[PDB]
């Protein structure tokens, strides 16, 4: 029941909702691969379907509108999902720890602002709520929040948010997302680049396409377009970073980001090829997060593997005890220091299942004894050794 | 080897030692009898029934969230837990006390199934 | 429950002001104060050599961590003895003199009574001012003499690393909890010397000789012990600090010369600093809950790495003891924060267990005749805070578990501790005061919590039947 | 082929399939088999009826191109068709 | 000319390493070494009161700026004399004792020789070591100083935190002290900085309905904190790295402002609108400076020091300009500030205030000026600069006993640099190559190239 469930502590509800990640609606759209299959699941359903919301919110919903009765389903879903105390504790608690589950940002429809709470993968909408409703449910503040650009939210809507958080309100928002609009064009960049001045709560960015990345980020493609790129003062104020969704990152690429300074954490997901030998970085950024991709090409570490003797090798680990053999001891430290200098600006490396790494893993023991090097069971490698 | 366990009522149940070293709170508390505060008799009976049904079984981790949400609701468990809500919640709290995670995960799985296979009328009462 | 959270905040401030609880003001009183150190003064050459033997046997930990080679020390010792005999100056000789003297004083603080009492001379007792009380009085005399000598030769000196060692060698004593303002000031001077010498260049470079490696190692151990004390001894009397120049081991999400960790080395000084940084992140910075989850996981891992240390000699038991002590203490602080703020269930029992572990440990170290090792001030700080909170929640609520644990702690601490008489006495008197407060509350903005509001106000201004309630207030 | 279909964003692709459905139905309005479906004549007839799609015909035409190259079509055909289509978007966007 | 800009930066670093340029070990040689202060010892209390009269007449500035009330000082003096007489302890009394001793020592540093020589006793000169002029005066001054320092080193650590220690240090900074016993001074500076941050002296943010005593307290706190930041910038060689001048961003404010312009000059982003704004602002502050009108000795002294700071910083700014961006006529527009400085020191000689010239800041100033002037005199020709440099060096040799080692070292290395003129007189030149070697020699001392190395070895 409800109050029995609410007489309970927080870890219980947390794990429960972790199992209920984000399915609050009674429906779900598919991925892309399941589109061309003509199989539609089933949604034969009926009225209590007001023409106040299907007409309003269609910019994020009416894209689909091609299946068994979905919108009346969606409509009554949005209706009944304004009173789930289930959901209110869901959000009080998910906010308490981390909202990696619900992606929660600003929106405007009809010129009326609201706060929408979506999936993360591409942010299919689930519901939204008013600011005053939201912070009557909770405490009002400059509660940091998220934002992203769609073909729904591009320029004037976007500039409407800008001028609203100027005139009516203040810029309570941090994090920016580039989920579509891969062209660097049709008014998104034109709107946003002059608009990152009242925009000083943030450190965090999310990126989608190799076109947009290569033509905005990878600083070898140097130009003199001032409004087409960032002002460098924000390039200081971006301690975090995220990016997804490309095929060939570093195959003979120009991978280098020294301008992208005062960065402190990188996140990468959903790609199909990568090599780290092309990769170049600033300092200050050691947190590296990497999610399900295809086979990775580790650093070379070949010459250094040729430097090695089985004088010491045991169990995949090594050490010189002999102080007398400064020959071997200095060699050991030279080896270890070359090793870390390959990974020099890195201390934490996370992998979800990427199915393969090809590049002769030899790592330090200080970090794998701990959980710095945090691989899932992408266990298709054997050339492991530790120092 | 075996160990006695005091249901806080005062009931001196007994377990095989290592089969209880399955648990982790025990595995630390020992490193023969132990107390068990705020637990009841049928509670611990059904607890050990699950614990004995799941002895040689394999469980992924307490960090592999993908394997975790990979959600095979065990059928033996699924029928085994077809009971009311208060005893259920007590089982859940006891699992929290004991650091025995997969049972807790299964309990939350079933409760999620309860609040997923729902009716609007549950809300129309509200 | 919200009342519980609020009074637990009050207990946070009250523990700060708990812990914020003679010396002549003129060195010239010790202008002519004799010694303990001449051939005929108090301590024969041979007694001193025996002291060093016991020190290297039992308590290598400290100075092993600092220096490069340690046969160096007896070498310099005998050389100094020869030079003293020939004389019936320089910087090196006086520095080494101070070094050996401080080493000795540490060893005195961590010696058994009967031994030292057998070693010491006799008629010199007639010469000097005069069980454990004799041991501690002679220790204090030696301390004050060393302090005179070292204050002078500290100021009037070039900057050399070894001065730092002195302070670190002496911090593991009653000193800083008996001469606090002095200690804080000299700590500031040592901090200046630290940043002077670039000892942050333990960044181990390529193609460096073993000597260079050992130099950087010594620098590294020094730096981390220094950051440990500088956090641990950071009351508002001090505002200058060095514990900011390191960085948390937490791998946060929300966020140069500022040194990071996991990138350097693995010597357990690092481990202590990590644990201290976790305590720091708990106290001053953003308290979250996923934060605590990660901290707790990491600390369980580090407790594993702690117990990996295997019994083979006294110093090893000592180190592993102190590490497990710190780990369980920090776990206790975290779980306190949890059960105080957000009321997760069973945390109280899983909190009581750490206390029982601590107490089993100190019981083992009494029963094994290692009571001298117990005398480290951190242990006493620990028991202080534990007895404090246990008395608090024992008077506000009833649990015979809590009563038993608190009674064990306080019976232990009273029955066993002369050394830190001022601190323990202040704590004991105010603790008995809080017991009378138990009688009060046993006989809701309660007048008792209002009295504690008055108490924190008294303290904050000490920085720079309500009739009967005020009556008992005046009574205590 | 299918990789080329995978190359795109997701909102756009859902939109594209919805429009495939819409145009298939509006062709079922008439008796009448893929260029006849994606016929310049029938497409412009659809658009003459669907002035609403003339308000956002950019992905309309781009999807028509994407299908005119999806299956086995000569690449010269789809690009001369694309020249006609750029003529059309220039005609109608003003 | 780009070569000029680069070598001007090189001269900047070489001047940096210039300005980054016995007292015993165990404080026990001076355990029982004689006072000057006893009734029979050296100085006769009434003479001391006369000394205090002379101090309060001419030099209120320093201690007037610090304390609240100053009849306090003769009051405490007479109290200690009575107590000394009654004695034939506490913290307050010892602080006040040291305070008056340091006050006196400052007065000694700013007294004429013949006067003090008339004051001092005679058989007490027989009691003590001689040097028998100014050399005698400076030896007795040094003895007094070292005695005071013995006294204060012991008694610094063993005390509660009280403001007056700071006062001691500030009273003693206006001397040869810090440039003759630098490391000592730096450590005590660190301790005083700790005391500064302890007491929350950044709460000079003056609030509403505070009493006049409270206003004076906050004013004292304000002046002190800002004087501390002044010294903490001026005396910040790599021997010290802890600092308080980072915490920044009544004319004490004005002096701190001038120091902040010097700081922004040295360390941070050089722009051009920046310099334009700074120079206008400093002219504004010169207006605010000349608002002060000549009416008494301390006033002439203060306005002198302020105008000195202003012209010195303008000279540095305009140097920075003409080195980095090469505007024309700047050499002459830079020489004029020097002439203003020199008219000032001329005024203070002709008025028989040569003792006031002996402030170490003036000597640091003349040092850097003669340095840069010699540099551009040997690398380039302008009889104006040559004449001024000759005036400066003849002045500094002929006039200055106190800072004997430093000036002499500077003079000797300066005379060495005249031979370097002959070298350059006899293009990545070997002379600039020699200066690369020289800055490398100094930086590593911190922690016909054949003939060029030959003359290098000769010197």
């Amino acid at each position: 029941d409800t109050k029995l469930f609410l007489s309970l502590p927080i870890d219980i509800r947390y794990t429960v909702y972790f199992f209920l990640g984000d399915v609050v609606q009674n429906v779900r759209p598919p991925a892309k691969s399941d589109i061309f299959n003509d199989e539609l699941i089933a949604y034969p359903n009926i009225r209590e379907f007001n023409q106040s919301l299907v007409d309003k919110y269609s910019k994020h919903i009416g894209v689909y509108d091609y299946i068994p009765n979905f919108i009346p389903n969606w409509c009554r879903d949005f209706d009944l999902l304004r009173h789930d105390i289930i959901l209110t504790d869901r959000l009080r608690v998910c906010l308490q720890y981390e909202e990696q589950w619900f992606s929660v940002q600003w929106i405007v429809v009809s010129g009326e602002l609201e706060i929408g709470i979506f999936t993360t993968d591409e942010q299919f909408l689930q519901v939204s709520y008013t600011i005053n409703e939201y912070c009557h449910l909770l405490s009002i503040a400059q509660q940091d929040l998220r934002l992203g650009i769609n073909v729904s939210d591009i320029n004037d809507v976007n500039e409407l948010c800008k001028e609203i958080q100027h005139r009516w309100l203040f810029d309570t928002v941090s994090y920016i997302s580039f989920i579509n609009c891969w062209d660097l064009d049709h008014e998104n960049v034109v709107s946003i680049i002059p608009c990152m001045e009242s925009f000083n709560n943030l450190h965090m960015l999310r990126i989608e396409s190799k076109n947009m990345f290569n033509n905005l980020i990878n600083t070898q493609g140097v130009r003199e377009n001032p409004g087409k790129t960032i002002v460098y003062n924000v390039r200081q104020n971006i301690f975090e970073l995220e990016l997804y969704t490309l095929r060939d990152l570093g195959y003979k690429s120009v991978v280098d980001l020294q301008k992208w300074e005062q960065l402190q954490c990188l996140s990468l997901s959903g790609c199909e090829f990568i090599d780290l030998n092309n990769l170049i970085l600033p300092q200050h950024c050691k947190m590296l997060i990497l999610k399900e991709v295809k086979y990775i090409i580790w650093w070379d570490l070949s010459h250094l593997l040729k430097r090695i003797r089985p004088q010491w090798i045991i169990n995949g680990q090594v050490k010189k005890p002999t102080k007398k053999e400064e020959e071997e001891e200095s060699e050991w430290y030279n080896l270890y220091l070359e090793v870390v200098q390959t990974y020099q600006p890195l201390n934490f490396i996370e992998l979800h299942n990427a199915k393969r790494v090809k590049g002769n893993l030899i790592l330090p023991a200080r970090l794998v004894t701990e959980s710095r090097i945090k691989i899932s069971n992408g266990t298709k490698v054997d050339s492991v050794l530790l120092i | 080897q075996n160990v006695v366990l005091v249901s806080v009522e005062g009931e001196r149940f007994v377990v095989d030692r290592k089969i209880a070293e399955r648990s982790l709170l025990l595995k630390n508390y020992l490193q023969i009898v132990m107390p068990v505060p705020n637990v009841r008799s049928s509670v611990l009976q059904k607890v050990i029934e699950w614990a004995v049904h799941h002895k040689d079984s394999n469980f992924p981790d307490e960090d592999d969230d993908d394997s975790r949400k990979a959600a095979p609701v065990d059928p033996w468990d699924r029928e085994f837990l077809k009971v009311d809500q208060e005893m259920l919640y007590e089982i859940i709290l006891a699992a929290n006390y004991l650091n025995i995670k997969p049972l807790l995960d299964a309990g939350c799985k079933v409760v999620a199934e309860m609040i997923r296979g729902r009716t609007p009328e549950e809300i129309r009462r509200t | 429950n919200l009342y519980d959270k609020k009074l637990f905040n009050i207990w946070n401030q009250y523990e700060r002001l708990w812990i914020h609880d003679a010396f002549p003001l003129d060195v010239s009183e010790y202008n002519n104060t004799k010694d303990f150190y001449g051939y005929e003064c108090l301590f024969s050459k041979e007694s001193i050599f025996k002291i060093l033997d016991h020190s290297l046997e039992r308590l290598g930990w400290l100075y092993f961590g600092f220096f490069t080679d340690i046969s160096e020390l007896p070498y310099q010792m005998e050389r100094y003895w020869n030079e003293y005999e020939s004389m019936n100056k320089s910087a090196d000789q006086i520095l080494w003199d101070l070094v050996l003297r401080s080493v000795i004083v540490m060893t005195i603080y961590y010696m058994p009574a009967k031994s030292i009492l057998s070693l010491v001379d006799i008629d010199a007792i007639e010469k000097y001012p005069l069980e454990l009380k004799k041991k501690y009085e002679i220790f204090d005399y030696c301390l004050r003499h060393t302090l005179n000598k070292v204050l002078r030769t500290i100021f009037t000196l070039p900057p050399d690393v070894r001065t730092l060692q002195i302070f670190l060698i002496l911090s593991n004593t009653n000193f800083l909890q008996i001469y606090p303002s002095l200690g804080n000031n000299i700590l500031v001077h040592c901090i200046h010397l630290a940043k002077v010498l670039g000892i942050k260049d333990f960044k181990l470079k390529i193609n460096d000789s073993g000597s260079t490696r050992l130099q950087k190692l010594s620098m590294h151990n020094i730096w981390f012990r220094l950051s440990t004390v500088d956090y641990m001894r950071s009351s508002p009397n001090k505002i200058i600090a060095l514990h900011t120049d390191n960085s948390s081991a937490l791998t946060r999400k929300t966020l140069i010369d500022s040194i990071d960790v996991y990138d350097v080395e693995s010597n357990l000084e690092v481990l202590r600093w990590k644990i201290t940084s976790l305590d720091r992140d708990l106290e001053v910075s953003e308290p979250s809950l996923k934060t605590l989850k990660a901290m707790k996981e990491l600390l369980g891992l580090l407790d594993r790495k702690t117990s990996v240390s295997n019994d083979a000699s006294f110093n090893t038991k000592f180190e592993s003891f102190f590490l497990k002590l710190q780990c369980n203490f920090v776990m206790w602080k975290i779980l306190r924060y949890e059960f105080m703020q957000y009321g997760v269930t069973n945390g109280l029992q899983k909190l009581c267990c750490p206390a029982r572990r601590i107490i089993a440990l100190v019981a083992n170290f009494l029963k094994e005749d290692y009571f001298e090792y117990t005398t480290h001030p951190f242990c006493v700080h620990i028991l202080c805070v534990i007895a404090g909170f246990f008395s608090f929640y024992c008077i506000f609520h009833e649990a015979d578990e809590v009563r038993d644990l608190r009674n064990d702690a306080v019976g232990l601490l009273k029955l066993l501790f002369d050394p830190l008489r001022p601190v323990i006495s202040c704590f004991f008197s105010n603790l008995s005061r809080l017991e009378e407060l138990r009688h009060i509350w046993k006989s809701l903005v309660h007048p008792v919590m209002y009295v504690l509001k008055t108490d924190i106000i008294k303290l904050k201004r000490n920085l720079e039947s309500s009739d009967f309630l005020e009556v008992v207030r005046e009574f205590n | 082929l299918d990789s080329l279909l995978k190359e795109l964003p997701t909102r756009t692709a859902h939109l594209y399939r919805s429009i495939w459905h819409k145009y298939t139905e509006w062709l079922k309005t008439m008796p009448d088999d893929l260029k006849l479906f994606l016929s310049q004549k029938y497409i412009v007839k659809y658009i003459a009826s669907h002035d609403d799609i003339a308000k956002d015909p950019l992905p309309t035409c781009d999807a028509m191109i994407w299908f005119s190259r999806a299956l086995d079509i000569e690449n010269n055909d789809v690009l001369v068709l694309q020249q006609r289509l750029y003529g059309l978007v220039k005609l109608l966007e003003f």
